[PDB]
């Protein structure tokens, strides 16, 4: 699948995650900024809400 | 070429012709006014650049001040817009000056752009500051410069003499004196400067006021969007020792020399990476580092000090968009998001509510909720959405804004007051957002004025309009022209007529009360209902 | 003649025939329908008239039951025009009933009036309360009782046997018993009652709802200016014989039963001395003796009830008129007079809000004036004149009409509600009052007709008018002509689209929302900040 | 002076109070409600509101 993928210090762009899935960090209570997109599932914690997906294609937007 | 030589108390610098319909404007990009603020004097104090040898090359914008990158929205203008275009360092403190085209002679009026972005980020870089079309078509000197951000600029270990706090608008106050020194060298008189920002950008502005080492570097002021005495512009002492401490535990650190040196070991990403865990939570509009009041920039909390502070001499032009809370409900509030019309049920708003105004106790949402429901249309999506877009709009703007104007006013200063709302034909946010905060900017710099951009023809005399009323409040501290009829008359606001204008396509109209209602409830009535709730506990 | 003479269960009666424009009516004035509850019977629930032998003269009113004058304004009619203007007794308990002539054959529908006066005054003697005009221009029965008031009909020592508390309420009740047992010998059918009130006439009208014993004695309701849940309508147990008692210890008194029986010896006059002294206090709007929740009349509290009921099968017309509050303001708030324009400073009316709205929190009274006062003309007297006669005027009526009228219609009532808007040409107020409590009044009963008065030609019509709409819903349930166009139609009121119509000299006009905002404020908002400040103790 | 005159349960009326003063009694605290008027100066209280007068003439008013 093409997925997002980017930093807290950098813009979004597209990414081979392929096999397998993507995730979308962010804060978990407002402002729920968004604080990072890649490849994988990654565990989130209190402060971090991680949003995972493998179907959609771009779907951890 | 010609004048794209010129020399300041540093060193030789080198220009660049930019275009404009109207004609040419002479820019200068990148001056350095500060020693790199790096390795031991990160979180510290600017230090002035030392003088240089040789010419330095001031044709492009610098690196944009370390900061956060807002990706909520991947590959969407509105979001991105504001996101850094150039790339990201602590070395970042440069500032540019634009001057007309030939450079004037008589010393001519010098306007400051300080931008804002929550205190978090931003970049006088950005697209939508170009200086160019204001500079062309009212011919004054136009100066930004980039001022540290997020913990690089705020992260505040009060008392502290290896983190002070406040040091994003002592890096401000540098540029300003650096004004003072070479803007002659540009046509630039430092007896005629008038300082405008938006939103954190405002709030500084406001600060400056409020600072006395720095009164001697301006003479007026514009306030867009924003004012020191919102209650996301300034943070305790207290919280803001809490806060630097989270960040300090959260990257592994480790007597607050000891603390402060670990943390400058760490990366500058990794201390970004943590930046939004430290906010107190459950909140819309708020940000982890913002100015303290350390009693040393300022000396009291902001509203103490515009009540007691006298402002005879001082001309000031405050401002709002017509829809000020709009944008910030799709951060958290339950239901909100650009992708739709965002048609909340009476039960998503009742939630909201606890989003846009963060720790306040039950009763007090109640009596919020109570003020801006329509108890003949209580569960009406429509409605309910735009009344959190004004609980916030009001709460964080609005209300402080027409505060401190009424505050001024009120103490010698003369004051003038807008209302922005008119929505850009180009605006790529959703329609039920209206006339967003930080929509204002583009028209004011004159950007439509762009031929490469799709702005209307109305457009584009809308903003040569709007740059006269900014360029004629920065020359006399008046914004309607020297001598003009049969032009409707933008008087000044005070306390009780309370009159603005609205700035739109239509000419000048006045309206008496910036939400006269609504800020009786925030500002009078609130603060002793809370006194109340807090003796409650 | 002939139809003057009429028999009922008690005995032989002579009535009397008055005079209209249009023609005849025969009126039956001064019938004992109780035993006259005098020495041991004071305080005393009321035992039915026994049959009398011979004739009964019933060709004028009875005395007016013993009550308090009211001579704030000596020799004013707007004042004087309540007062008593037959012979004060203790012996008062008489009824009357008015009928067309000639006698209907077909039993016709009966109207019965209860009169206010917040339930220490009044009479069914009133000039205003004459029932010829009605009766003659839409032939109906009218009937109307007097019951005992002050402490006579209220004083309360709860669980007493010797005061029991609410008798003249139960006075009412053995009237309207009397008119199921004797209103078809004038051609009246018992099988259709409407009841109709104003103010404490209201809010008994509304208890009668609430009172299941009464519940087969009519089967319609109208209540004008008043209801039940009223702030100054009920007092509970406790209160009750606070008051009681406080009056006993003023009175010279002296275990219940000793208690009541030397307040038993007392002249009537004695008692009415005292009546004031035993009212909380620093108030305006409130009453010594009103209805007790006993949980015998009454088993909860009238909002408790109103919450519960089922209300199937029941029609009811609700109303108020434009300036419920306005004349109240002279018995107390300060900078108040009828004498002048009553034009307050801002500092007069934030001492108001503590009169007119009696014991409740400081932070409280803040919130009353943040919601009253216009943040745009803070200062403006006139403005703050309206202001206090709303803020009286919503909390003590038209926020406890409209809360019942809504509690209603959402469970099982049809309701019809109004806005009487229409200033007296006649009237003899001041003009800063506009439309005050009580003066819709003598248009319903159509004395406008009464051509030694002086009364307007469109005023004359309007009484007719109005007569229509309340003679329409007596028969049917409904105002508005059986079948009429192209006349604007009056919708029922219902708890969302919250539907009234404008009484006055224009057609029926329809708007939504009876004082909404103010209302949620009074009835959502406020109660929740009082159970907050009380857990501030 | 010609003053006013009634109780409790009266009407008012006027009266010659001639030598000497004139007494608007009634209700301290709201509501002010007049319990009565008369000729001379009797004494209040906590409840009872005392207006004394002579000159005007139905100044008791
Ligand atoms: C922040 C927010 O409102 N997001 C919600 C999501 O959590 C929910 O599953 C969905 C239900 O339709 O709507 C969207
Ligand atoms: C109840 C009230 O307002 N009465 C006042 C009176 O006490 C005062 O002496 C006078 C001042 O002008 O105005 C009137
Ligand atoms: C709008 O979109 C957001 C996210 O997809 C969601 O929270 C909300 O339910 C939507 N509103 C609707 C469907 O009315
Ligand atoms: C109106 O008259 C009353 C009593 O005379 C007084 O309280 C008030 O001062 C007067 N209002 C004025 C003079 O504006
Ligand atoms: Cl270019
Ligand atoms: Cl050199
Ligand atoms: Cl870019
Ligand atoms: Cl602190
Ligand atoms: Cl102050
Ligand atoms: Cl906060
Ligand atoms: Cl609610
Ligand atoms: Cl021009
Ligand atoms: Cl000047
Ligand atoms: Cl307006
Ligand atoms: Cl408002
Ligand atoms: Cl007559
Ligand atoms: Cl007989
Ligand atoms: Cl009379
Ligand atoms: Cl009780
Ligand atoms: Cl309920
Ligand atoms: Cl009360
Ligand atoms: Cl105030
Ligand atoms: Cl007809
Ligand atoms: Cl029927
Ligand atoms: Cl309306
Ligand atoms: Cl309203």
């Amino acid at each position: 699948t093409m997925c997002y993928s980017h930093t807290t210090t950098s813009r979004a762009i597209l990414t081979n995650c392929g096999e397998n899935s993507c995730y979308r960090k962010s804060r978990r209570h407002p402002p729920k900024m968004v604080l990072g997109r890649g490849c994988g599932c990654p565990p989130g914690d209190d402060n971090l809400e991680v949003k995972c997906c493998t179907s959609p294609d771009k779907c951890n937007y | 070429d010609a004048e794209l030589l010129v020399t300041v108390r540093g060193g030789r610098l080198r220009g660049i012709r930019l275009k404009t319909p109207g004609g040419p404007v002479s820019a200068f990009l990148g001056i350095p006014f500060a020693e790199p603020p790096m390795g031991p004097r990160r979180f510290l104090p600017p230090e002035p650049k030392q003088p240089w040898s040789g010419v330095v090359d001031a044709t492009t914008f610098q690196s944009v001040c370390y900061q956060y990158v807002d990706t909520l929205y991947p590959g969407f203008e509105g979001t991105e817009m504001w996101n850094p275009n150039r790339e990201l360092s602590e070395d970042c403190l440069y500032l540019n000056v634009w001057t007309p085209y030939p450079r004037p002679t008589s010393p001519t009026p010098v306007l400051v752009w300080i931008y804002g972005g929550g205190f978090y980020s931003g970049a006088s870089s950005l697209d939508v500051y170009d200086g160019r079309f204001l500079v062309q078509a009212e011919r004054t000197v136009l100066v930004s410069m980039n001022y540290r951000v997020g913990a690089f600029g705020f992260l505040a270990l009060p008392g502290s003499r290896e983190a002070p706090g406040n040091v994003g608008l002592l890096d401000q106050r540098l540029a300003l004196q650096w004004v003072q020194e070479n803007v002659a060298a540009f046509g630039g008189d430092p007896t005629s400067v008038t300082l405008f920002g938006e939103s954190a950008g405002a709030a500084s502005v406001g600060m400056h006021l409020l600072s006395p080492p720095s009164r001697g570097l301006f003479h007026r002021a514009v306030l867009q969007s924003g004012a020191p005495n919102g209650p996301w512009a300034t943070v305790g002492m207290g919280e803001a020792r809490r806060r630097a401490t989270q960040l300090a535990h959260l990257v592994g650190c480790p007597n607050d020399t000891e603390l402060v040196a670990c943390l400058r070991t760490r990366p500058a990403q990794v201390l970004v990476n943590h930046e939004w865990h430290v906010l107190p939570q459950e909140s819309v509009f708020r940000f982890s580092f913002v100015p303290v009041v350390d009693g040393d920039f300022l000396s009291d909390t902001p509203e103490a000090l515009i009540n007691a502070g006298d402002f005879h001499g001082l001309q000031v032009l405050v401002g709002v968009v017509k829809d000020e809370g709009s944008y910030f409900l799709v951060y958290g509030a339950p239901g909100f998001s650009k992708d739709n019309e965002s048609l909340i049920s009476r039960a998503e708003f009742l939630a909201g509510v606890r989003v846009g105004v963060p720790q306040v106790s039950d009763l007090a949402a109640e009596a919020v909720v109570l003020h801006y429901t329509d108890w003949l249309h209580p569960e009406d999506p429509a409605r309910l959405r735009e009344a959190l877009s004004d609980v916030v709009g009001d709460h964080n703007v609005v209300c402080p804004v027409a505060q401190l104007a009424g505050r001024l006013a009120a103490q010698g200063a003369r004051v003038y007051a807008y209302v922005f709302e008119h929505r850009a034909s180009t605006l790529s946010w959703p329609l039920w957002m209206g006339v967003p905060h930080g929509y204002e900017i583009e028209f004011i710099f004159g950007i439509p004025l762009d031929p490469s951009r799709n702005y209307t023809a109305e457009e584009k005399i809308f903003a040569q309009r709007l740059m006269r009323y900014w360029a004629n409040f920065a020359r006399t501290g008046d914004p309607n022209e020297p001598r003009d009829p049969k032009a409707p008359q933008w008087p000044p606001y005070t306390a009780g007529a309370q009159q603005y204008v609205s700035l739109d396509l239509r000419p000048l109209e006045v309206r008496r009360g910036l939400r006269a209602q609504a800020c009786a409830f925030w500002n009078r009535f609130l603060p002793k209902l809370l006194s109340a709730t807090d003796t409650l506990d």
